[PDB]
């Protein structure tokens, strides 16, 4: 049951940096 | 600083997004601060300082 | 490396003729082509003739009833 | 319907520069090019053409000169800063009729005559297209009117044209003295318009025939190369002790 | 001649845009424009600037709109194919004192003033240079000529330029009142031309800051990082038989 | 007669300059068979079969 | 062996220059 | 080809060991060793060109002087 909260964790990261790049925050 | 490895450095996944978002919030406070020595030691000098700015007949 | 066993015998290539192959059992080379490859030919020609020669018939068609 | 829109198909002819072999009629290249000069030539402009090109096609390096420098050509700017006019030479394009596209359109109808310098090449068919809507205007079918301005040709899609005829017999005068009738005088601005598209036809002509039949030699020396290599392979005599 | 070739070379002026965190003093830049459009734009270009460059910098947007209205610029060709004039917009460039270069030659004795927008650029200490030349016109040396048309200035290469004395005193009004000297013309010219040759130097010397700063912290870490990877076989004990 | 063909068949020197002579001269002499038979096919049509080459006006 | 073929290699070389380059007419 | 080899290596864990103060620890001996060690490699270096530039210099100086009126 850790390749799960591996998954979501990962998930965290690739929004976290997504948002990072490309910074939509007048679009938000 | 043990106890902050207990919280970040534990999985890499939360390392990962703690580097992401220190370089996220660092960029920005460091702008911050840059742009404010740079209007400490411009005074007088911005084009909102023009005396006469919207005065052109 | 695979273990193999035979006995290859081989002619020079200056000690025999180079192009006279090309036709001879001329007969036997068409015939083979013809007998083995006919299904295949029919189903790939059949299908982009048919269509070809269905739109043309569609023009045709289309074309004479527009007409007065 | 979708008839008129496509337009008539235009027949095709024995171009005398058609074949993997032939040449251009070069005296019909001067006598289209004259006929050029005196009917196209107001209207449309040919601005990938020079007077040097025509040397050794069609006229002398003399009379492509004085051509030229019967012309004048917009030069500048001079040492006090002003624009100034001179007799063209061999090196200048063929004159443009106006000086925009705007103005063409304005002179035209609003409709734009294009550049000759490609014509052939831009069209589909396109010298058998071009010789058939010069020498195509005729009545229009029953039921088929044409608005003002316009006239009828088949060839044209849509049908409606914006050029009026302009080939009519006579309208031109032959140096070489062979009449100019409306057939003549379009089969010889074609081949000039064929030369001006494809200047190189013949040079390349004369290179695909040579270079077709060297390497088809050298087809057959490499395939008397492959079979000689293989040879020793495909005669040898295999033995096994598997019979299935 | 020896040293006349060269010219005198120019001193170091105090720029308030001079410093790894100095900008432009903006104020001093619009008084440069207008010192410009008042003087210099009857004989110089400025090609490479648009009315759009000065809103934000100099100029409120609906400033330079009324700026550029106030000029006549050619367009077109209209429907008819003529050319025509228009009011000027805020994607205008600078208009050009001259038709062409040999106008200006014609106009100018035979020299062409350069176009200014990238002069500061364009010679050896350009600031300095641009602001000594201006304010440095007077008498030759002893046993130094100048013929007719020429005017001496030490800092032009040879001393002899075809420019007259221009920043003369009180050859501009300013708008807030400045004392329009040669000096302060000079100065204010000098900071327009300046900005008008670098107009993203604010923004470089920003990011520059910014990021030297942040590479710093990284080579820091980047050291630490290295030597981190390196202790254990820095710090080793190698014991070995030989001696010898 | 021998002594060429024994040096083409037995020094390499040789039979690259034999290869590169025969190379020149048959792509010469095809050069000059494909212009002939050109010109025999187009007889009449050439920029100086032109009548009036030379008279413009 | 080594001066003939020298002197082969170099008329083959030769040749080819001839046959690459063509300046009949720089036989002045 | 592969060695030989016959050594005993011992080691410490980099996160046992102090890994930056080793930058500044006996400095003075540092700067010893590098002028020391170095001062003939910087003399042919450096000589050359400041003589030569300071040579070109002079040489100008005295023929715009001799030039002069
Ligand atoms: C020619 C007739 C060939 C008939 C023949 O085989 O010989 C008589 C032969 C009787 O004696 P044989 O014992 O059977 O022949 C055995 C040969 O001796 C054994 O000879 P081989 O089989 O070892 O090869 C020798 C070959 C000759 O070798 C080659 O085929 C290679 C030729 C490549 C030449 C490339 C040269 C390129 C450069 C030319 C230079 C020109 C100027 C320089 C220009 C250069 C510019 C850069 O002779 C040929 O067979 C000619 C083949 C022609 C090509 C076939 C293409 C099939 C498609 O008759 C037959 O074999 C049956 C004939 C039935 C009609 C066949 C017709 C086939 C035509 C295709
Ligand atoms: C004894 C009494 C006499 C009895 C015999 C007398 C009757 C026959 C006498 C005339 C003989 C004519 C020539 C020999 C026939 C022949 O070519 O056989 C090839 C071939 C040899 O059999 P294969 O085992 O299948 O060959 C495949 C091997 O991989 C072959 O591989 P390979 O390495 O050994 O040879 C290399 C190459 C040999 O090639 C050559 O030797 C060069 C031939 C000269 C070519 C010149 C080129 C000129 C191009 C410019 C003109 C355009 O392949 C060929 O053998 C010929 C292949 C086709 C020739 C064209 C090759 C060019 C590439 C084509 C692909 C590119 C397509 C482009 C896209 C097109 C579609 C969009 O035979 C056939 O393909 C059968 C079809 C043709 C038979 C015609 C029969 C007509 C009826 C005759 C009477 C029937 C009852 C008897
Ligand atoms: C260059 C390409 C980018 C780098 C991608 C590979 C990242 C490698 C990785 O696994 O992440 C790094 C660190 O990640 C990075 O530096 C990359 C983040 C980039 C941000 C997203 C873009 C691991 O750091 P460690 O020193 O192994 O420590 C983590 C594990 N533990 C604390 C338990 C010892
Ligand atoms: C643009 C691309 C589109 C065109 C594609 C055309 C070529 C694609 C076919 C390539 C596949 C190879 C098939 C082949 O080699 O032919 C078949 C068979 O080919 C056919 O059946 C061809 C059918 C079409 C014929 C043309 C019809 C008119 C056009 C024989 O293959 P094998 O099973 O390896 O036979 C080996 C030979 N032996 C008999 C000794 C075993
Ligand atoms: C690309 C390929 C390079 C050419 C290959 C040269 C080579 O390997 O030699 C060939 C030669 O064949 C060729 O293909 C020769 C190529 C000619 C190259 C032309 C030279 C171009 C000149 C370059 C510019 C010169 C100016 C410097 C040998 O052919 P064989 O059939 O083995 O015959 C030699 C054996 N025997 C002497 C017994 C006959
Ligand atoms: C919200 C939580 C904080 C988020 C930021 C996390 C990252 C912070 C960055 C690190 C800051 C601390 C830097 C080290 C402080 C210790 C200074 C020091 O003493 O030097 C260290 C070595 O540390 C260094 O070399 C300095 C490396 C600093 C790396 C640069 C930090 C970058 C800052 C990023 C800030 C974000 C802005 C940038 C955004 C793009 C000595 O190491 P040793 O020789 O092994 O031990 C000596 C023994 N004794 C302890 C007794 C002295
Ligand atoms: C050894 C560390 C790693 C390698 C880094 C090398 C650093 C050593 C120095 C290498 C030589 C630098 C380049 C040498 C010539 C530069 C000087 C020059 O050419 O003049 C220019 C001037 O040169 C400089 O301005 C030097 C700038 C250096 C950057 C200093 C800013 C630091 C910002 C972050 C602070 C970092 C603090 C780190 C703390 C941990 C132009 O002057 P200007 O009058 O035309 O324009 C005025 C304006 O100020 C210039 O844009
Ligand atoms: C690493 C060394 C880089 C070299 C420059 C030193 C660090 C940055 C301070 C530059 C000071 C300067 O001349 O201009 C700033 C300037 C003085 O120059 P001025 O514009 O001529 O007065 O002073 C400031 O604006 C505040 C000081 C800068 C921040 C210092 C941080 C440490
Ligand atoms: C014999 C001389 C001429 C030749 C060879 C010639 C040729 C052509 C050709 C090939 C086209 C294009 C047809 C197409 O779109 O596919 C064309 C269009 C046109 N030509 Fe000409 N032309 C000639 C003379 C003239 C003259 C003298 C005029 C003007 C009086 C003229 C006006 C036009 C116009 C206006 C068009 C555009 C027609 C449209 O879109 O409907 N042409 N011409
Ligand atoms: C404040 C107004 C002006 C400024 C800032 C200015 C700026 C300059 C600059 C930077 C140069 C380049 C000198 C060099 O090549 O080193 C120059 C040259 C020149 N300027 Fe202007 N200019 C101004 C007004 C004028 C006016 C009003 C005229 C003519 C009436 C003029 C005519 C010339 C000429 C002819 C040259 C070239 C002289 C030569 O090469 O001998 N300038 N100017």
């Amino acid at each position: 049951t850790i390749d799960i909260q591996a998954a979501a964790g990962w998930g965290i990261a690739a929004a976290a940096g997504a948002i990072w790049v490309v910074q939509p925050f007048g679009w938000i | 600083f043990e106890g902050f490895y207990k919280l970040i450095m534990r999985r890499n996944s939360v390392y990962v997004t703690f580097i992401i978002a220190g370089a996220f919030f660092g960029e920005r406070a460091v702008d911050y601060g840059v742009h404010k020595l740079w209007e400490r030691n411009n005074v007088g000098k911005r084009y909102e300082d023009i005396s006469v700015l919207g005065q052109r007949p | 490396p695979v273990k193999l066993k035979a006995v290859v015998y081989a002619l020079s290539p200056f000690q025999q003729k180079i192009m006279t192959g090309l036709w001879k059992d001329l007969p036997e080379k068409i015939h083979h082509k013809v007998s083995e490859n006919w299904i295949s030919a029919t189903l790939l020609v059949t299908p982009v003739v048919g269509t070809y020669w269905y739109a043309q018939y569609f023009k045709e068609q289309e074309k004479l009833e527009h007409r007065f | 319907a979708d008839e008129a829109e496509h337009g008539l198909e235009c027949p095709n002819y024995p171009w005398p520069h058609e074949g993997i072999l032939s040449s251009y009629d070069h005296a019909s290249i001067r006598r289209g090019h004259q006929v050029y000069q005196q009917v196209c030539a107001s209207c449309h402009s040919m601005s990938l053409i020079s007077y040097r090109d025509l040397v050794g096609v069609a006229y002398t390096e003399e009379e492509a000169k004085a051509m030229a420098a019967e012309i004048e050509v917009v030069d500048g700017p001079n040492d006090e800063g002003e624009m100034f006019t001179r007799p063209g030479k061999l090196s200048d394009r063929l004159p443009e009729p106006y000086s925009n596209e705007s103005a063409a359109r304005f002179a035209n109808g609003g409709a734009y005559p294009p550049d000759l310098s490609l014509v052939t090449k831009a069209r589909h068919n396109g010298q058998n297209y071009v010789f058939a809507l010069l020498t195509g205007y005729r009545d229009p079918p029953a039921g088929i009117s044409i608005r003002e301005g316009l006239h009828y040709n088949p060839y044209f899609p849509g049908g409606a044209i914006a050029m009026p005829k302009m080939l009519n017999d006579e309208a031109v005068e032959y140096e070489d003295g062979t009449p100019a009738t409306e057939a003549q005088m379009g089969k010889d601005v074609v081949s000039f318009l064929s030369w001006a598209a494809e200047p190189e036809m013949e040079e390349r002509k004369l290179m695909g025939f040579k270079w077709i039949f060297l390497l088809s030699l050298a087809l057959l020396q490499a395939a008397y190369y492959r079979r000689l290599k293989w040879s020793v392979l495909k005669s040898r005599k295999l033995v096994l002790d598997v019979v299935n």
